[PDB]
C-alpha cells in the first residue's frame, strides 16, 4: 500500500500537465492560423501575431509548475 | 502485351500512364492481386457464388448485350465484361485453392459433417491452416504478410533503381538503394527486437544496411528519406490487412454457420429449413456488404504500396 | 498515510487541467478575434489584451483550489 | 482518513475544473462576438463586457461547491 | 469506512460540474447571438437577457442535486 | 454507512449532470436561432420561447431519476 | 444486497444521462431548423413540432431501461 | 461478491445510452436536412421521415444487446 | 463469479461504440442524401445505398457482442 | 477466479468500438462529398464507393484485435 | 493471477482503437478533399490517394504495438 | 502481482494511442490543405508533402515512450 | 507494492500522449493555414515554419515530464 500513493501522484502529475498542454493547443490552433493569415496579408504583424501566439503558454507554464510541485512531494 | 495479362491492364489503366522507358506493372496484377483475393476470402461456397456471377456474365457476352444498370450508370456491352470475366476465372481459381489449404466452405460447415478435420476433432482430410483457432496461427500468417509486403517493397525499390540506372538520374538510384539499405536496417533491428537468435552477424547487418541508408542520403543530396522511411515501414506492415480481412470474414461466416447449426439443434426436425434460411440470407447479406472490400484491399495494396515505390505517379 | 496523498495529487491535477483546457478554449476563439482587429485597425490592442487576458481568471481558480489542496497534502 | 479525503479532493477538483470548462466554452464565442463589436464600434465596451462576465457565474458555482467539500474534508 | 462520504463528494462534483458544463455550452451560442443583436440595434437587451440567463436553470439543478448530497453527509 | 451508497450518489449525479448537458447542447442551438428570429420579427417570441423551453423534459427526466436514486439513498 | 445495488444505480444513470445528452445533440440541429422555418413561413408548426418531439424516444428507451434496473434494484 | 449483477447492469446502461447518442447524432443532421426540404416544398415529407427513423436501428440494436443482459441478470 | 460482469461491460463498451461510429457516419451522409432527393428525387437509390453502407459498424459491434455473450 | 476474462472483454470491445468510431469518423465527411459528387453528375458512382469502403480498414483492425484477444478465452 | 493479462489487453485494444480514432479523424476530411479533387479533374487519382491512405502509419503502429503487447502476454 | 506490468501495458497504449489521435487530427487539415493546393497547382507536392509528414513526430515521441516503456516492463 | 511502477508508466504515457494531442490540434490549423500562405506567395515558408513548430513545446514539456517520471523508475 506504500506505492500507491507516489503512482497516483506521479499520474495526477501527468494528468496535469497533459490537460494543460492539450488547452494551450486548442488556444494556439486558432491564434496561430489568424496570426498566420495576418502575416500572409501585411508581413509587419509579426510582433502582435507572435504575442498573441505565445501567450497561451502560460497554461502550460502552470501546469508544469503544478507537476514540480507534485515532483517534489517524494 | 501478353494474352494473360491483358485483362489486368484493364485494373492498372485507371490510374496514370507511365512514360516511356519506365516499367509498367502491368504483370504484377494477374500474379498478386487475385493471389491476395484467394487468400483473404478463401470459401468454397464463395468461390462457387462468385462462378455463378461469372458464368451470368458470360452469358451475357455470348448473347452480345449490354449490361445497363441506370442505378450505377454503368454500360459495358463485350470487353469489359470479357475482362472481368477473366480476372473472375484467376480470382475463383485462387479462391479455391486457398479454401481448400483454410478448410473452410460456407464457414464451418465441417462441423456438421467432418468433411475436413483438425488433429483434435479428426475428419476424412486435415486441415493446414484452420485460420480460425487464432492462437496456432496469428504469428503463422502474420509471418506470410510481412514477408509478402516485404518482397513486394523490395521488388519496387529494386525497380526504381533500375530505373535511375536506365535513366543515369543518380539522385533516382540512389533515393532507391537508400530506402533498400534503410529497410533491410529496420527489418535487422525488428528481426532482433522480437525473434532474435543469431545476434552476433545480425548486428553487423543492422550496421551496413544503416550506413548504406546514410551514404545515400548525403549522396544523393535529398533530404527526404528521414521522414518517408516510416512511411516505407508502414508500408511493409500494412499488407497485415490481407490476413486482418480473411480472418475477419471466415469468422463472421463461421458464426452465421454456427448459429445456423444452433438453430437447427433446437428446433431439431423442424429447424432445419428455419436455420437453413436464416444462415443464406444472413450470408447473402454479409457478401453484400462486405464483399467490395474483398477486392478492394488486395487491389490498393499493388496500387499505393507498391506503385509509389518505383514512381508511377509523377 | 495511504491512497489519501496520491488522490489529492491527482484532485489537483484535474483541477488545474480542467481549468486550462477551459480558459485554452475561451482564448482560441477570443485571440483570433483580437488578431483580426488588431490587424484590421491595430487601436484595437488595448481592448483586445483586456479581452484575451481575462479568461485568465479561470485557471487562476484552478491553481488557487490546487494549492488549497497542496497545503492539505 | 486513508481515502475519503482524497475522494473528497478529487471530487471537488472535479466540480472546480469541470466549472471552469464550462465557462470557458461559454467565454470563447461570446468574447469573440464581443470582440468583434468593439471593433465595429467601440461604444459596446459595457455591453460586450457585461455579456463576456455573465459566464463567471459558472466558476463561481464550481467554487462554492469545491469550498464546501475543502470545509467538509 | 468513509468512502462513502468520498463516492458522495465524486457524485456531488460530477453533478455540479457537468451542470455548470452544459449551461456554458447553451451559454456560448446564445450570448454571441444576443451580442450581435445587441450591436445591431440594442433595443432588444430585455430579450437578450433573459435568453442568456434561460439555461442558468441547468446550473441551478446541478447545485440541487448537489446540496441534497451534501446534506445526507 | 456503506460503499453503495456512495454508487448510487455517484450514479444520481452522473444521470442528472449528463441530462443538464444534453439539454444544454438542445438549448445552444434552439436559443440561438430563437434569438436571431426575435431580433428580426419580434413577433415570434413565443414560439422562440417555446422551442427553448422543450428541452427542459430531458433535465426533468434526469431529475426524476435523480430523486429516485435519493429516495432509494 | 450491497454493492450490486450502488452499480445498478450507476449503470441507470449512465443510461439516462446518456440517452438525454443523444436527444439533446438531436433536438439542437433539428429545433434550429424548426424555428428557421416558423420565423420563414409560421405554416409548418405541426412539422417542426413533430421533428422536434420525434427524437425524445431516445430518452424514453434510457427511461424505460432505468425503470427496469430500478426494478431489479 | 455480489458486482457481476451491478456491472451487468453497468453494461446495459452504456450500451443503451452510447446507442442513443449514436443515433442522435445521426438524427440531428437527418432532421435538420429533413426539416429545411419539408419547408422548401412540403412533398417531400415522406423521405425525410424515412431517412429520420432510419438511424432508429442503432438505438434497437443496442436495446437488444440490453434486454439480453437484462435476461442473463 | 466476478468473471461474467465485467464480459458484459465489455459487450456494451463495444455495441455501443459501433452504434455511435455509425450513427456519427449516417448524419452526414443523411443529410446529403436528404438534400440530393430533395433537389433531385432520382437520386433516392444511391443516397439510399450510401446511408445503409457504414451498418457493417454496428453489424460488427453486435458480432463482438454476440461473441462475447457466447463465451459469456 | 479471476476478472481476468472480463477485463480481456473490456480490452476487446474498446478496440472493436474505438476502431468503429474511426471508421465512422472517415466515412461521414468521405460518404457525404461522394453524394455531393454523384448527385452532380452520376458518373462519379465509382470513385465514391471506392473513397467510402476504403476506410474499413479501420473496424477490420479492431476485429482482428478482438479476435486475437478471443483466443486467449 | 490475471491482472496482469486482463489489463495488458485493455492495453493494447486502447492502442489499436485510437489509433485507427486518428486514422479515421485524418481520412475524413483527407478523402473529402481528395473526392472533390476528383469530381472536379479525375487526373487527381494518384494525389488524391496518395494523401487518403498516407496517414494509416498511425494504425499499423498501433497493431505493431498490440502484436508487442501480444508477445508480452 | 501482475498490476505492474499491466498498468505499464495500458499506459504504453495510452501514450501510443493517443500521441496517433493528435499527429491524425493535425492531418486532418493540413493534408485537405495540401489536397487542395495540389488540385489548384502541382509543384506545390513538396511542400504540401513535408508539411504533411512534419506532425508525424507526435506519434515518433509516443513510440519511443512505449519502446522506454516496454524495455522497463 | 509492484503498483507504483506501472501508475507511473500510465502517468507517464498519460502525459506525453495529451501533450501529443494538444500540438497536433495546434497543428492541424496552424499548418493548413500555412500550406494557403505557401499556396499563395511561396515567399512565407520562414514564417509558415516557424508557426507550425512553435506548438512544438508542449509536446517538448510533456516529453520532459515523462522523462521525469521514468527517472522514478
Amino acid at each position: 500500500s506504500g506505492g500507491l500513493d507516489r503512482g497516483l501522484i506521479a499520474v495526477g502529475m501527468g494528468l496535469a500537465v497533459g490537460l494543460a498542454a492539450l488547452g494551450t493547443g486548442v488556444a494556439q490552433a486558432r491564434i496561430g492560423a489568424a496570426g498566420v493569415g495576418a502575416i500572409a496579408e501585411d508581413r509587419s504583424n509579426f510582433g502582435t501575431a507572435l504575442i498573441f501566439l505565445l501567450l497561451p503558454e502560460t497554461l502550460v507554464i502552470f501546469g508544469l509548475l503544478i507537476a514540480f510541485i507534485l515532483n517534489g512531494r517524494l | 502485351n501478353p494474352p494473360w495479362a491483358k485483362p489486368f491492364e484493364l485494373l492498372v489503366s485507371f490510374l496514370n500512364t507511365p512514360k516511356y522507358g519506365t516499367f509498367d506493372p502491368t504483370p504484377v496484377v494477374p500474379v498478386f492481386f487475385p493471389f491476395w483475393f484467394g487468400m483473404i476470402v478463401g470459401d468454397i461456397g464463395y468461390a462457387l457464388l462468385f462462378y455463378l456471377v461469372g458464368r451470368w456474365l458470360s452469358g451475357y457476352v455470348k448473347r452480345n448485350e449490354p449490361l445497363v444498370i441506370d442505378l450505377f450508370a454503368l454500360k459495358l456491352k463485350p470487353q469489359v465484361i470479357g475482362k472481368l470475366v477473366h480476372i473472375l476465372n484467376w480470382m475463383v481459381f485462387w479462391t479455391v485453392v486457398w479454401g481448400v489449404i483454410y478448410g473452410e466452405f460456407f464457414g464451418t460447415f465441417l462441423e456438421h459433417l467432418g468433411v475436413f478435420g483438425t488433429p483434435e476433432h479428426p475428419g476424412l482430410i486435415p486441415i493446414l491452416i484452420h485460420r480460425i483457432d487464432t492462437a496456432k496461427t496469428a504469428n503463422l500468417l502474420i509471418l506470410l504478410s510481412v514477408a509478402f509486403g516485404v518482397v513486394l517493397v523490395f521488388f519496387g525499390l529494386a525497380l526504381r533503381a533500375y530505373l535511375g540506372l536506365k535513366h543515369r538520374h543518380m539522385a533516382h538510384f540512389w533515393e532507391g538503394v537508400g530506402y533498400l539499405g534503410g529497410l533491410v536496417g529496420v527489418l535487422a533491428l525488428a528481426a532482433s527486437y522480437l525473434g532474435n537468435l543469431q545476434a552476433g552477424w545480425l548486428q553487423g547487418l543492422m550496421y551496413l544496411g544503416f550506413g548504406v541508408f546514410l551514404l545515400a542520403v548525403l549522396m544523393s543530396r535529398i533530404w527526404l528519406m528521414i521522414p518517408e522511411i516510416f512511411t516505407q515501414a508502414g508500408h511493409i506492415l500494412s499488407h497485415i490487412r490481407i490476413y486482418a480481412v480473411g480472418a475477419a470474414g471466415g469468422i463472421l461466416a463461421g458464426l452465421l454457420t454456427d448459429v445456423g447449426f444452433a438453430l437447427a439443434e433446437r428446433l431439431g426436425l423442424l429447424g432445419v429449413l428455419l436455420g437453413l434460411l436464416v444462415a443464406g440470407v444472413l450470408h447473402l447479406l454479409i457478401l453484400l456488404l462486405t464483399t467490395l472490400g474483398h477486392m478492394l484491399q488486395p487491389i490498393r495494396l499493388l496500387w499505393v504500396e507498391f506503385f509509389t515505390k518505383f514512381g508511377f505517379y509523377e
